[PDB]
């Protein structure tokens, strides 16, 4: 399983849900290469492939954990690919919309005991925590987040 | 863009008739189990209201009698009872890209029998006359056809050139019309004349009817 | 209920810009997108561009591009909308339309708002007379008569015209309005009662031509015998 696998993966249930145009994972790949998004968050590995927006019907997010970690480039220079466990695919509108989001994952990758329960937890569990923080967050309206957005590769 | 040809441009149909309405885009806007495709009614003097969303399903409170068809390019409005309050301007609207275009759009005008009008001529307002112009109305009432003659008679002279029409779109009950004629005149022209007549020639007349009154009486 | 109460109407000098302001109730404002439509004199709808309410991003059709601005108000629940270097062409009717489905990339539109009219000219705002249009004398012993009000030499459209402060409304016909040689705008509107009520029921026209401030009301009287 390599990046486009894992694209392609969790692109799949946004557009079945009609959110994003039907060669979406291909444009995300096409920004992936160009500005590539491997964070090494403080415990483990983030991904955040996201893209423009034009062709992005609805705000959503689909969320990937990986039980074999998948190695992403990093936008942060360093030729030294990033060891990636947790893939947190972006799709939003507008600058104004992916902007809001950022902050908001930069929260979600800096919460080790949060993050920590990621890893170890199922596709129903994960989507019953992060349903739960997006709906205590006063922005995040307009995102939409179900359970078939939660996959484990 | 995506261009849209609605046809037809405009749409004749009789009470409890079937009305169908295209609409033609020209690209694909059925994208995976999606039809983007969406119907308005926009009623004379108002806001558009929505009809169909998706091309099939309705809105909650449109009535059964409003249908929607199509698929990939083609795509079609029906009405299969068509009724006193449906004549209206209905519009098709794309969702598969940006930016969202319309249809040129479809004004259905409901066939009627025919209508005879009562008619009405209005004396100007004295309050208009001391601002030095006088006007001078004939008012046509709840007629079909749209159709009308309206003649202006000063005196027995045919007046021309001095006169504007304006009529109302199909009542959403009769299905009738009406027309407004306004003449108008200066006061020192109002008052060199002394009868002031309006003829009126229609499909529901046998022969022309006329509306007089002369200046000064009451 | 889901309503758009959108401003009043615009006259804008050529050049100049404008902003209309449209206030939503009845749902939760930040969850459903915004939009704006703008339909010419031509009666043909043309799409500006969304608004997200929450996040404040926007998108907009090519064509006005540069020259609109969508904002919103999160507190007061309010979209707004800003036109720049506004010319004649851009002398029409604009709704703030609200989307319908909540997320599922549908996409169409379920409510359209009151409408603001827009006219763009370099002519002063003048408003309207309102002169009666008495019932005829002899109208009928015991069938029906016709009366109304003569709205004339206005500028710009429109013209909002209501009977007995909006007791009235079968038998009214209110007319579009005619462009005059002079330039200026002229309505005729009127209304049919039966004769046993000319002297028992009071009618008056309500006129209001927002543009100029000119909220005028006219008894309708049979005039002296
Ligand atoms: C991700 O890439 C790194 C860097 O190429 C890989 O780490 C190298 O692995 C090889 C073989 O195991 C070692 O010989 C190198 O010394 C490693 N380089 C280091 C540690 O800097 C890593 O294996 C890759 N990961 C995956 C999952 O493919």
């Amino acid at each position: 399983v390599t990046q486009e696998d894992i694209i392609r993966a969790l692109a799949s249930p946004l557009i079945k849900d009609g959110m994003v145009d039907e060669d979406f994972a291909e444009y995300v790949i096409a920004r992936e290469n160009r500005s590539p998004t491997g964070l090494q968050a403080k415990g483990v590995g983030v991904a955040i492939p996201h893209t423009l927006g034009d062709y992005v019907r609805d705000n959503a997010i689909s969320v990937g954990i990986l039980d074999k970690p998948v190695n992403f480039s990093g936008w942060y220079q360093s030729p030294d690919p990033v060891p990636v466990r947790v893939v947190f695919m972006l799709a939003g509108r507008t600058w104004d919309d992916i902007v809001i989001v950022l902050k908001w994952i930069k929260d979600v990758i800096l919460d080790e005991e949060f993050m920590k329960r990621l890893l170890n937890m199922s596709d129903e569990e994960i989507y019953r925590q992060i349903y739960t923080r997006i709906s205590k967050a006063p922005n995040l309206s307009g995102i939409n987040f179900s359970r078939e957005y939660v996959r484990h590769l | 863009d995506i261009v849209m040809t609605q046809s037809p441009a405009s749409l004749a149909v009789s009470l409890g008739q079937r009305a169908t309405i295209s609409c033609r885009a020209s690209k694909s806007v059925s994208t995976s189990g999606y039809n983007y495709m969406h119907w308005y009614q926009q009623k004379p003097g108002q806001p558009p209201k929505l009809l169909i969303y998706l091309a099939s399903n309705l809105e909650s409170g449109v009535p059964v009698r409003f249908s929607g068809s199509g698929s990939g390019t083609d795509f079609t409005l029906n009405i299969h009872p068509v009724e006193e309050e449906d004549v209206a301007t209905y519009y098709c609207q794309h969702s598969r890209e940006l930016p969202f275009t319309f249809g040129s759009g479809t004004k259905l005008e409901i066939k009627r029998t025919v209508a005879a009008p009562s008619v009405f001529i209005f004396p100007p307002s004295d309050e208009q006359l001391k601002s030095g112009t006088a006007s001078v109305v004939c008012l046509l009432n709840n007629f079909y056809p749209r159709e009308a003659k309206v003649q202006w008679k000063v005196d027995n002279a045919l007046q021309s050139g001095n006169s504007q029409e304006s009529v109302t779109e199909q009542d959403s009950k009769d299905s009738t019309y009406s027309l407004s004629s306004t003449l108008t005149l200066s006061k020192a022209d109002y008052e060199k004349h002394k009868v002031y007549a309006c003829e009126v020639t229609h499909q529901g007349l046998s022969s022309p009817v006329t509306k007089s009154f002369n200046r000064g009486e009451c | 209920e889901v309503q758009l109460q959108q401003s009043g109407p615009e006259l804008v000098k050529p050049g100049a810009s404008v902003k209309i302001s449209c206030k939503a109730s009845g749902y939760t404002f930040t969850d459903y997108y915004m939009n704006w439509v703008k339909q010419s004199h031509g009666k043909s709808l043309e799409w500006i561009g969304d608004i997200n309410p929450n996040s404040g991003g926007s998108s907009y059709n090519q064509k006005f591009k540069a020259r609109a601005t969508l904002t919103v108000d999160k507190s007061s629940s309010t979209a707004y909308m800003e036109l720049r270097s506004l010319t004649s062409e851009d002398s029409a009717v604009y709704y703030c339309v609200k989307r319908g489905d909540f997320l599922r990339g549908y996409w169409y539109f379920d409510v359209w708002g009151t409408g603001t009219t827009v006219t763009v000219s370099s002519a002063s705002t003048k408003g309207p007379s309102v002169f009666p249009l008495a019932p005829s004398s002899k109208s009928t012993s015991g069938g029906t008569a016709a009366l109304g009000c003569l709205v004339k030499d206005y500028f710009p459209e429109p013209v909002t015209v209501s009977w007995n402060s909006g007791a009235l409304t079968s038998g009214v016909h209110t007319f579009p309005a005619v462009l005059q040689s002079s330039g200026l705008y002229s309505l005729s509107s009127v209304v049919t009662v039966p004769s046993s009520s000319l002297g028992t029921q009071t009618y008056i026209c309500n006129v209001n031509h927002k543009p100029s401030n000119t909220k005028v009301d006219k008894k309708v009287e049979p005039k002296s015998c």
